[PDB]
RNA sequence: AACGAGGAAUUCCUAGUAAGCGCAAGUCAUCAGCUUGCGUUGAUUACGUCCCUGCCCUUUGUACACAC
């Protein structure tokens, strides 16, 4: 629940949200899950977390949109040539 | 003009720093100011003296006082003396040559420990803040620095060339590596700091802040929290008090230096020494395993207390010496400058005699306290006067001293010239005269005053006597033969500090308890004049030689220099940012001397009161001051004992990362055809490689990695500034730029480092160079867009699938939480107004 | 202070062309028995067949050999 | 705006030192050196407000 | 005797401008050894850059979003 805290500070820039994102997957993925759905008492403070992540949702989102700008390039290349 | 130079300084016995000793009825080298004293124990004068040819006022040292020798360290191989100094610097001394040799400085504070082996040829310096920093006096240069202390350094020990132990002026102990130049362990050792640390290879002691010792163990075990170092014991009774320095010899005894005048040696035993003990011990167990614990809880094991050692003055320095292994010999150095050699016997059993055998003592050439007042005679004879009551009679030609007598709380001291007699000033109501020829205490009036006496001066002729004291009086006395008299005897307001007769033989004046100078005629006493506006008792009287202006200072840190005519003054001048202690006059030449509080003498001109002269000789206070009757030498008389006598005379965002690409990726380049000759070496045939072309040394000095090396380029260029420096790159690097990707694609921990800054950096400059790079043919272009598409949207889905992830995954979290512990509202309108205030809100400035 | 060879903008190009046929015309005719018409003529003849008689021909030649000589 | 929701700002505990940019020292940690510099750092800009 | 369009070194100047030409007035200061207006003729070359020399500013974004 501390890490949380943390990881809530680590979420609000965009550099460190790739740890951010992948630490609240850790407690979701990696640790013991279904203790973690027993523990009540901090789902106020996770509540905060959240309209960050659709900040860089959409950011990251659209950086797969710029990424297909290549498979435009390949294609148009192959078709000359 | 003129320029004087200080000659030498005298008293400066020992000095704040630990000594060293020298085989051979040994000898000793201890420390002075900017300079360290050597002699033999036996004979105890000075056989030399280490300083450069630098005296203060010329043009070596400049406006701050000198570095004292507050450590010395020497090894008898290569005879080198390694001085630690005040200001960080450090210093090695050749003993034979008597000559510095290097000088470095690393360090901003005084330099605490000092530990240097001749077997690597290395030297560990430790400081008054946290660095501990080893030079290597083959090399000249700080090879590592040690920085991991908060508070200071104090403990000091190192054994061979993988650990360093170290103890800091907060109670807590530090073990580093040499190899990763980081520590291990930390360990507290005491509520206070732990000052002593002394070091045998099984033990560790270190006292602390109440006459505590902690015995350490050490070990070469490599577990993670525990067993580096370990705390078993506690022994107590040193003092009330706490140690400073613990130093061992073997044959196995030490010994604990307190500051309360206090050595206490402890002795330490062996294994069969501790196992029969140990058998004791279990006879003391057997008379359940509660004494058993209770040997566990123990000091008896190992510390057997000798005995201890009481001075009579603040222990300062003390290092020791064994012969035949019977009779330890300690050398001491006190808080005066005196020296005591401390001899002990033994049978390996018993302390064989209850106090130390005092065998060598040097105290008939420092000071033994605080100088108070000097004396000149005609022909170059001094006389020094300190507090405790050695009254000591100086030669200059020499530099040395006759003989020293015993006078009391003595205060002043006037010589008389006619049978070159001493009239000494006691703080108790008294007056004294100690001869030469003959003896001392010939004929000492006292009762002579009531409270402290303060100022005595005598006429020219030198047979009328005048004492100033604090009882409000001041008393004329004549010598009529063979004893002195009493003549007359004024009453007056206030008590009475500086009094000088006029050399003219015609003034008097009179230094007040309140702010004021009063001068009489000395034929007279018909109070001819009152000055006053000092603000504070003045401390300093003087007149001219020809008497016409008078020269006053007090307390407040002015000069106002009075006239002897009309009382009217020349120059207010302020100086000497403590106190002003005393003032003394050229007798051929209206000039000035002014010694003060502040460590600094400063020589004045009487037509245009700047300062001529600065002196910096010392650090400490300025007792008193004296100038010759003829000469001009200027004696000045310091707190530390000193007496010092004065002689007269580029690139562009865009073109930074250009050389960046070309650097790396022909290093990538060169490891491509190089992976490629070793396909085509060790599996077809044999084929002798180009057996691996050399990296860069730009590459290699900083080891970055090439995909790394071009990649902070890309973070060090600025970001408004990358938009518009990406497009001065042409096709060429394009292409290369391109290869880059696809280099630092391999190694995905370097790609999700900065993925969003590769991502724009890449999709901007394909973009814009988009017509060349799509109706250029090229087949590798076609595989290399292949693999660096599909791994940067493989890398990409893999970010955005834990970022959706965890959009969707705390929603949940957030609607369970609101359906279970929310206890909603049937009533919709009222349900909706409630949430409506139980919503955020922010407030924002507006305009209307 | 080395010379460095650059390109030259289109626009500077006509701007240097009919600076240096002017100068060309009037450095001429400056003590001399033909007029400023006469030279202008015979300065522009030989400018466009560039016969390097004119002053204009001869600094286009001058000018880029100097930008040849350090590329 | 998300960043109305949390704006973020200095440590609740004065053994941390939070920044706006999200990362967050501890005071039992920091070197003294860097700690001169974010004395340094908090000086010039309270000096500036 | 000096003088055939003026040396080094410096200064000013971007469009009805530089430059050339005349006419008028003499405005409580200043100006006749000149000053101020008013017309005629009317161009070249930059109109970009902070590379050099300077001059100033900024280095918590706080002015509300998004982006960065």
């Amino acid at each position: 629940i501390l890490l949380m805290k943390r990881c809530r500070d680590w979420n609000t820039n965009a550099k460190t949200h790739t740890i951010a994102q992948r630490t609240i997957r850790c407690i979701l993925m990696h640790h013991n899950i279904a203790k973690l759905s027993e523990i009540p008492g901090m789902v106020k403070i996770v509540d905060a977390i959240i309209p960050y992540t659709q900040r860089h949702f959409t950011r990251v989102d659209n950086l797969v949109e710029q990424s297909y700008i290549l498979d435009y390039a390949l294609v148009e290349m192959d078709k000359l040539f | 003009y003129q320029r004087f130079e200080q000659a030498a300084a005298f008293g400066v016995i020992a000095s704040n720093a630990n000594c060293v000793w020298i085989p051979a009825p040994g000898q000793l080298i201890t420390s002075a100011l900017e300079d360290v004293n050597i002699w033999d124990i036996k004979t105890g004068d000075l056989v030399s003296k280490l300083s450069d040819g630098l005296p203060p006022g010329a043009s070596d040292a400049r406006g701050a006082k000198p570095a004292e020798c507050t450590y010395l360290e020497a090894h008898k191989d290569t005879d080198l003396l390694a001085v630690g100094y005040a200001d960080g610097v450090i210093k090695v001394w050749d003993l034979m040559s008597k000559t510095v040799l290097l000088n470095f400085n690393g360090h901003k504070a005084a330099i605490t420990l000092l530990q240097f082996d001749g077997t690597g040829t290395r030297l560990i310096s430790g400081s008054k803040d946290s660095n501990i920093i080893v030079w290597d006096l083959v090399g000249e240069v700080g090879l590592y620095k040690l920085r991991s202390h908060k508070d200071s350094i104090t403990g000091f020990w190192c054994q061979g060339e993988d650990w360093l132990i170290s103890t800091s002026k907060d109670g807590m102990i530090k073990l580093w590596d040499l190899k990763t130049h980081q520590c291990i362990e930390t360990h507290i050792a005491h509520t206070g700091e732990c000052w002593g640390l002394a070091v045998k290879d099984d033990l560790l002691i270190t006292t602390g802040t109440d006459s505590q010792v902690k015995i350490w163990k050490l070990d070469i075990e490599n577990d993670k929290m525990g067993g580096k170092l370990t705390e078993m014991g506690i022994f107590e009774k040193q003092s009330k008090q706490r140690g400073l320095k613990i130093e061992f010899i073997t044959n196995s005894f030490f010994y604990i230096q307190n500051a309360d005048k206090t050595i206490e040696t402890f002795r330490i035993r062996x294994x069969x020494x501790x196992x029969x003990x140990x058998x004791x011990x279990x006879x003391x167990x057997x008379x359940x395993x509660x004494x058993x614990x209770x040997x566990x809880x123990y000091s008896s094991f190992i510390l057997h207390p000798f005995q201890t050692i009481r001075s009579l003055y603040k222990i300062k320095s003390a290092s020791w010496t064994t012969v035949s292994s019977s009779k330890l010999e300690l050398v001491l150095t006190t808080s005066s400058n005196t020296i005591e050699y401390y001899s002990i016997p033994y049978e390996k059993r018993d302390p064989t005699s209850p106090a130390p055998l005092k065998t060598h003592t040097i105290e008939l050439q420092g000071q033994r306290t605080d100088v108070r007042s000097i004396d000149i005679s005609d022909d170059n004879k001094l006389l020094a006067t300190a507090s405790n009551g050695s009254l000591k009679i100086w030669n200059i030609k020499t530099h040395k001293c006759i003989r020293t007598f015993e006078c009391g709380y003595a205060l002043t001291c006037k010589f008389l010239p006619g049978g070159l007699l001493v009239i000494l000033g006691t703080r108790n109501g008294e007056l004294q005269l100690f001869d030469l020829a003959s003896s001392s205490l010939l004929d000492t009036i006292e009762d002579a005053h009531d409270a402290a006496i303060w100022s005595l001066d005598l006429t020219s002729d030198g047979k009328r006597l005048v004492t100033g004291s604090a009882d409000k009086t001041v008393k004329f006395w004549d010598f009529k033969v063979l004893k002195l008299h009493h003549d007359t005897t004024l009453e007056l307001t206030d008590d009475i500090l500086c009094v000088r007769v006029s050399p003219d033989d015609r003034y008097l004046a009179i230094s007040l308890l309140d702010n004021t100078v009063k001068v009489f005629f000395l034929d007279s006493m018909k109070f001819y004049l009152s000055l006053y506006g000092h603000k504070l008792p003045v401390l300093s009287i003087d007149i001219s030689f020809d008497s016409k202006m008078i020269i006053t200072s007090s307390a407040d840190k002015n000069i106002k220099i009075w006239g002897l005519d009309f009382g009217d003054c020349h120059k207010s001048l302020f100086a000497h940012q403590d106190s002003i202690m005393n003032v003394k006059f050229l007798p051929q030449s209206h000039n000035f001397f002014s010694c003060s509080k502040d460590a600094v003498v400063k020589y004045w001109d009487g037509e245009k009161f700047e300062c001529i002269q600065k002196l910096y000789a010392h650090q400490s206070e300025v007792w008193a001051l004296a100038v010759a009757t003829d000469g001009g030498f200027v004696v000045s008389s310091s707190h530390d004992h000193s007496i010092r006598i004065w002689e007269e005379t580029s690139l562009k965002a865009g073109e930074r990362l250009m050389e960046a690409l070309d650097l790396g990726i022909a290093e990538i380049e060169g490891l491509e055809a190089y992976n490629r000759d070793m396909k085509l070496x060790x599996x077809x045939x044999x084929x002798x490689x180009x057996x691996k072309p050399q990296g860069n040394a730009v590459l290699i000095a900083v080891n970055k990695t090439p995909e790394q090396y071009i990649m902070d380029t890309l973070l060090r260029i600025r970001m408004s500034q990358l938009e518009d420096a990406l497009m001065v790159m042409p096709f060429s690097y394009v292409l290369k730029f391109l290869k880059f990707i696809d280099t630092v694609m391999q190694n995905k921990t370097l790609l999700h480092s900065h993925l969003p800054l590769i991502c724009k950096n890449l999709f901007f400059i394909i973009k814009f160079n988009h017509k060349e790079l799509v109706s250029q043919k090229n087949e590798e272009l076609k595989l290399q867009i292949n693999r660096v598409k599909t791994e940067l949207r493989s890398a990409l889905k893999s970010t955005e699938d834990d970022l959706g992830f965890n959009v969707q995954g705390l929603k949940f979290v957030k609607q369970q939480w609101n359906l279970r512990h929310n206890y909603e509202f049937v009533d919709e309108y009222d349900q909706q107004e409630k949430e409506s205030n139980s919503a955020r809100k922010r407030v924002f400035g507006t305009v209307i | 202070a080395r010379r460095q060879a650059v390109d030259v903008s289109p626009l500077r190009r006509v701007n240097q062309a009919i600076a240096l046929l002017t100068i060309g015309a009037r450095e001429a005719a400056f003590r001399n028995i033909k007029t400023i018409a006469e030279t202008l003529a015979e300065e522009l003849i030989n400018a466009a067949k560039g016969s390097s008689t004119s002053y204009a021909i001869k600094k286009k030649d001058e000018l880029e050999r100097v930008a040849k000589s350090n590329r | 705006a998300p960043q109305e929701i949390y704006n973020v700002g200095k440590a609740e505990k004065d053994g941390e030192i939070r920044l706006k940019n999200g990362v967050a020292m501890s005071k039992e940690e920091l070197t003294r050196e860097d700690k001169n510099r974010l004395r340094r750092a908090l000086k010039r800009k309270r000096s500036k407000a």
